[PDB]
């Protein structure tokens, strides 16, 4: 017979980034006006620059 | 405190750099006065601003102050006119929410007001910062919640034809360093109630739906008399004088 | 001494305590809004032969399309409104409507459930008590305009104390012949046809000359806070329809000629402030009842 | 200088479905991004000047829309129909398409005249001319408020002279 | 920990299907409830702190071997995470899951002739919070509908107005009511920011806080330890 | 609330504000005072005519007071004369009951 | 009204409106409900935990209730035993006057 | 039958009728605002080594720069504020200050001048009348805490009627020994120590057994609309300071221990709602008076 | 006066004029006569069906 429903484009709720991401603030629907997180080179092992 | 002094110094430099960028805010006459001693124009203005902090000088409220103040108040008060809102709702498809039905939209994403209770219980409300740090988000989105404590930018495209009302991108993105809501873009379609194909797709293909308060810019055609407004223009028998001086030079 | 009181002020029955929260208040405002749109659509549906505008209005009101074979009772909204009106009148009446149904109905239109924006003026005369000495006959007739007829048979002139309620704002007294009236321990002025009094001032003394009956016509005005949508003409018509339809027939209740008598009697009672707040919600609900039933008679 | 604004910024569009059953009026004031975590009022002030630029109300102005009118061909009309704003013809076409979907009769001649005469220009007692048009609520509110603020500085020539008489020398 | 973490009616009912009755009951004798005791709270006071032991404290207490003792143990497990000591229940009932005890006739247990007012008094319903009250009413409704005592459940709710306001909105026999229910029943959960490692005055409050603090560590380090014991074994 | 803000601004010449009573502006004071002066001649007339004219320019209306009519139901019984033996009483204005 | 709008927006999670009333939002309802529950053990105690946690996250303040002290000037008189023929009356709480 | 009444409720003298327009209310609020700055700037100047903050604050208040030789009286604002206070207290007091000076002083700051946006709770206990039988002696002592000592020498129990007025919100009654109290035409409840009553409910009857004197302690609460800047502690200090400075010395007036006692007496008198409107403005003026005089003592 | 002129023209089938009575036209006459006929059975009932 005639086909009324056979499927279609399916909407997915979540996009799961399968990779390690550096820390970030809000972007997209909510944009964060504050400064980005400061990357601090702390907890050094060998003593450089001192 | 050292923190207050550092904060004042950094903020003051940012103001001076922005003020003197492109066309300077201060005319050359004031710069001549402040550079009489020998200091540069940037430095002379900087010291004067420090002195004026804490002043009690009365400043007259010019008309353009009021115009900008009026627009700023309407920007905060009526957010939906300008494309942003203060809260959004994410619900599963099987949960029936009351939505605006005046515009005849198929699966309308607009509600008159976000529901206080659904199925006899108050809808959970989560701030965006808490939602970003949640690691049990998969359990939370099963019931449905309202995201607030943030400003959400959204856009919509009303399509004349009939189709499945869906978002351009996925609702959320889950990363190791927090969660986030992807940009909101609606494809709203007008509804034909007897299309079995498009009805089944709405129930089955889309699993979660996003709801926002109905924008106030939208107005049904039956209420076109609410758009009638009055503008008053001055009389055409008015002459405007560019040079209102009342005397001539003796010459 | 003999005591005379207004008929409608005696024994006001308790009012309901359900459907007074924020969600229920929005439901009544939504019902009043959609019922008003129903009447306007029906009139426009009579001007132009098409029935489309009424169909759209009924669909929003009743969550279903009008069907020629059915009776057009008003849908689920009409049933909820009818049962809500029953609950307000008496504490004995049950609360059938679930809260889930009310919340769903209240989400139809965006309204503010506040019931204290504006005020309305009510014309019932609250004669709480009239104290007359011996050999004097006093009778009180009426609620909108109270005619107090008095006659003394004794030789000496008699003093009669009028105690209007401490609630009415202003009261106006007119007599068939000029008479004297004054407060407690205050000098008595010359005879006048009309007196304007503040009931909060205190009891008022009127002299009765011996020989001819004296009749005093009293008209009062009271201010009760009501929503902006309130309309006394629609509320009064709704009260009669609800009484006629049998929505107020509950054991151990008191019946009133008009809505203004109902609201004043509950106000002149214990916890009168709280009772009136519930009565205001009942009045707006009756206003929605009047408009919807005129569009959809059953 | 004092600029003169010929037309009124109604900022309105009409969107109707293909079958004509549904139509709506949308006011498009643009899209303005808002950043969270910082004060909203400070961002509003920046967007306020850009909004005023879009509506043409930043600089002192006086509205002249009195000549934006036409007169009907009927003998007993003698009314001025405003050109500014959303034209009633578009509303008529949208309403007629809606009636076609429902198999209702088209708008009759009497209702056509009433709809097409909604936008008018009429003079008041003071001599000004009032334009009644279809426009957005926020566009109307912002435009009319800026009109009031600028009008405070527009004064008669004789009033201005009376203020500067004392400062005029004799030479 | 797992039972207190469930935040939906679907999740709670699914968990009770997979959980045997052995987890509900405990093999520690504990102490007799309803005893005025003095406990040590050196965070706040030098003197001993009075309190009353209850069945919802989160610590095993002695219970009788009748039907009421078994039902009270189940409800305590749902609302406090720990059950009571019922001696020698038997292998026949231990293998059955909690839901079958509540909503099935094949367990051989006569749960009729049960008074909800007496059970509520014994469980100190006046001391439990909204979520614990909601969970208790869910167990009552399942028991009432299985034995055909829906009228007695309604009578109990009418006498207790505060419990009637927060009554669950599901019907035990209908699946549509379960899926659409929007109740929140999570006693414990991973919190935004953190919570201070400080004690509380009450026995119930301190024990509940100990569950919340340990949930984060339990969430991360439970899969492997449970799997090591689960492997090479047959479920009850 | 834009429609209410615009309506209040035209009526009161001042924008609506939170934490304020929203009295009605200058127009409310003028209307209240002219009502006082209309009731009897002993009331002062303290509203300048410049203020009245300025407020009358806000809207365009004719101001005619004779283009229609209304029906009032008050019963004027100027006198009812009776002989010595009889007694007559008059009660009411909308519906005058005369008992003799 | 800018300072008040910001403060009301944080407290009530909604902008103030001229036509609507300023109840205080969900925080006002929760604050009233917890007060009822504190007074007596027979109170409903209806407000859920998810509402409590969501409102505690608005600001960062510790819930410590033992970092200070206050003096309460109420006079506890548990019992005043009196022999026969002697009459004792205790009046007042802030200042207890004993008449014997 | 004997009648006992509260000492602070009798004969409330009329209050002033001047300086109650919008311009004068702005001046009082402006005075409060600038007086608050004077105290804070005084502490800031004392804490640091510079008197610049005090000079800035005093210049705004007094329109002149302070001088070492001259006494810091307060300028024209101090003179205006004192005279306005005298006008409020009694209608017999002159209205010295012209309106042009008040408008000029009110232009220093931008304040609303609305005096009814907030509320305050007042603790004076109104006992309008206590009616007692022939063999019974009743005494009422105190205003903030009313002690009613009752003794009956009769053979049987006596019924004593209490009337707390219609203005107080709640009244709490505590007794030395448990006692019986009920409204009119209601059964007597069992003896209890504490009774909570709504004064609008009606007259309250208390049973008095023979012997064993019974003393009842009464505490009341009333809500009065006041500006948000109202501070009861600062108003009470201003009342005592103004009384000590002779601002209230004028013929044929009543004197009260506290502003609490003053505002309740005016509320309960005839034409009370319009009386308390003026008293609230007086309270804010006294709050400014207390702050200005503490910074500038003379 | 255009809105009033159109309403009167539809109601009275005549164009308003400045020097005429403006009484309502034939519709006013018909309405007056039908009211007379409704009240009593002795009324002439003059207005015809056409």
């Amino acid at each position: 017979g005639e086909i009324i429903y056979d499927g279609g484009l399916s909407s997915k709720l979540a996009d799961v980034v399968d990779k390690t991401t550096e820390p970030h603030n809000a972007d997209g629907a909510v944009k964060d006006g504050r400064i980005a997180p400061v990357k601090l080179d702390l907890e050094k092992q060998k003593l450089d620059k001192l | 405190t050292s923190g207050s002094i550092i904060n004042h110094a950094n903020n003051l430099n940012k103001v001076i750099n922005h003020v003197f960028a492109d066309k300077p805010l201060i005319s050359e006459t004031m710069l001549k006065i402040l550079t009489i001693d020998g200091t540069t124009g940037k430095d002379g203005y900087r010291n004067w601003l420090d002195k004026l902090v804490g002043h009690n000088y009365p400043v007259y409220v010019e008309p353009v102050v009021n115009i900008m103040n009026f627009i700023s108040a309407r920007f905060v008060a009526d957010s939906s006119y300008f494309g942003y809102t203060n809260e959004i709702m994410i619900m599963p498809n099987h949960i029936n929410v009351p939505v605006d039905d005046r515009f005849g939209f198929r699966d309308s994403p607009f509600c008159t007001s976000l529901p206080r209770t659904i199925m006899g219980n108050d809808v959970r409300r989560i701030s965006y910062n808490v939602f970003s740090m949640m690691e049990d988000i998969d359990d939370v989105i099963s019931e449905g919640f309202i995201l607030y404590d943030a400003y959400f930018n959204f856009s919509y495209d009303i399509m004349t034809t009939d189709g499945v009302t869906r978002l351009k991108e996925d609702i959320l993105i889950v990363t190791d360093t927090g969660n986030d809501i992807k940009p909101i873009h609606f494809y709203i379609y007008f509804e034909n109630r007897n299309d079995k194909k498009l009805r089944y797709e709405s129930k089955m293909n889309v699993s979660y739906r996003l709801y926002i308060k109905t924008p106030a810019c939208l107005l049904p055609l039956s209420d076109y008399m609410r758009a009638q407004h009055d503008y008053v223009s001055p009389s055409s028998s008015r002459v405007y004088i560019k040079d209102p001086a009342v005397v001539y030079t003796r010459s | 001494a003999n005591r005379a009181t207004s008929a409608f002020l005696d024994n006001p029955h308790p009012v309901g305590v359900n459907y007074v929260d924020e969600g229920s208040r929005q439901f009544v405002a939504v019902a009043e809004l959609l019922a008003s749109k129903l009447i306007d659509s029906s009139r426009e549906s009579d001007e132009s032969n098409s029935d489309v505008p009424f169909v759209q209005a009924y669909s929003k009101f009743a969550d279903d399309n009008p069907r020629h074979l059915r009776v057009k009772t008003g849908g689920k909204m009409a049933n909820a409104l009818t049962n809500v009106i029953r609950s307000y009148y008496s504490i004995n009446a049950p609360a059938i409507v679930p809260q889930v149904e009310i919340d769903r109905l209240a989400s139809k239109a965006t309204v503010s459930g506040d019931m204290y924006n504006s005020y309305a003026i009510f014309n019932s005369v609250p004669i709480v008590e009239v104290l007359s000495p011996a050999r004097t006959t006093v009778s009180i007739v009426g609620s909108d305009r109270a005619d107090v007829t008095m006659l003394n048979t004794g030789a000496g002139a008699a003093n009669i104390t009028f105690n209007f309620g401490q609630i009415a704002e202003t009261v106006i007294l007119k007599g068939s012949v000029p008479f004297q009236l004054a407060r407690l321990n205050q000098p008595m002025p010359a005879a006048r046809f009309t007196y304007k009094l503040r009931p909060l001032d205190g009891p008022f003394i009127v002299v009765l000359p011996v020989g001819n009956p004296l009749v005093i016509s009293a008209t009062a005005a009271t201010r009760i806070q009501v929503p902006l949508a309130f309309n006394k003409a629609l509320v009064e018509s709704g009260f009669q329809t609800a009484m006629n339809d049998g929505l107020f027939d509950i054991q151990n209740v008191n019946y009133y000629s008009s809505f203004d008598e109902f609201i004043i009697s509950q106000y002149h009672a214990q916890d009168g402030i709280n009772r009136v707040s519930t009565c205001v919600i009942l009045g707006l609900a009756l206003q929605a009842y009047d408009q919807m039933r005129r569009a959809l008679p059953v | 200088e004092l600029i003169k604004v010929p037309t009124i910024p109604h900022n309105l569009v009409l969107i109707q479905s293909d079958n004509g059953k549904h139509a709506l009026i949308k006011e498009d004031l643009g899209q303005w991004p808002v950043e969270t975590g910082i004060s909203l009022v400070n961002q509003a002030g920046v967007f306020a000047v850009q909004l005023a630029n879009k509506l043409g109300i930043d600089k002192p102005f006086v509205l002249d829309a009195g000549s934006n009118y036409f007169t009907d061909t009927s003998f007993i009309d003698t009314r001025k129909y405003c050109t500014d704003g959303l034209s009633p013809r578009e509303i008529q076409k949208a309403l007629n398409r809606q009636r076609a979907y429902y198999d209702r009769p088209e708008l009759t001649i009497s209702e056509n005249k009433t709809l097409l005469s909604q936008s008018i220009i009429y003079p008041d007692a003071d001599g000004n001319d009032v334009s009644i048009i279809f426009s957005g609520a926020m566009s109307h509110a912002i435009f009319t408020y800026a009109q009031s603020q600028w009008n405070k500085n527009i004064i008669k020539l004789d009033d201005y002279i009376r203020e500067i008489t004392l400062t005029v020398p004799k030479q | 920990m797992d039972v207190l973490s469930k935040g939906s009616l679907k999740e709670l009912l699914a968990h009770l299907e997979k959980t045997p009755l052995e987890e509900a009951i405990s093999y520690r004798i504990g102490t007799v409830p309803y005893q005025n005791v003095l406990i040590s709270r050196n965070e706040y006071y030098n003197q001993l702190y009075p309190d009353t032991t209850s069945l919802i404290d989160g610590v095993s207490r002695e219970g009788q071997r009748n039907v009421n003792g078994l039902i009270m143990s189940i409800i305590s497990y749902v609302v406090s995470g720990s059950g009571h000591y019922i001696p020698n229940i038997g292998f026949m009932l231990l293998r059955r899951s909690i839901l079958d005890i509540l909503t099935k006739h094949d367990t051989g247990l006569v749960t009729n002739n049960l008074n909800y007012g007496i059970i509520a008094r014994n469980l100190t319903v006046s001391k439990m919070n909204c979520e614990q009250r909601k969970r208790m009413l869910i167990c009552f409704k399942l028991l009432a509908y299985k034995d055909g005592n829906q009228n007695d459940y309604e009578i109990y709710l009418n006498q207790n107005i505060p419990l009637k306001q927060i009554a669950p909105n599901f019907i035990p026999g209908d699946m549509r009511t379960v899926i659409h229910n929007q109740d929140q029943l999570a006693i414990v959960g991973i919190p935004a920011y953190r919570l201070t490692q400080s004690t509380e005055l009450s026995i119930r409050d301190d024990n509940a806080k100990s569950y919340k603090l340990g949930y984060v560590d339990w969430y991360n380090s439970n899969s492997f330890l449970r799997e090591r014991s689960e492997f090479n074994l047959i479920r009850l």
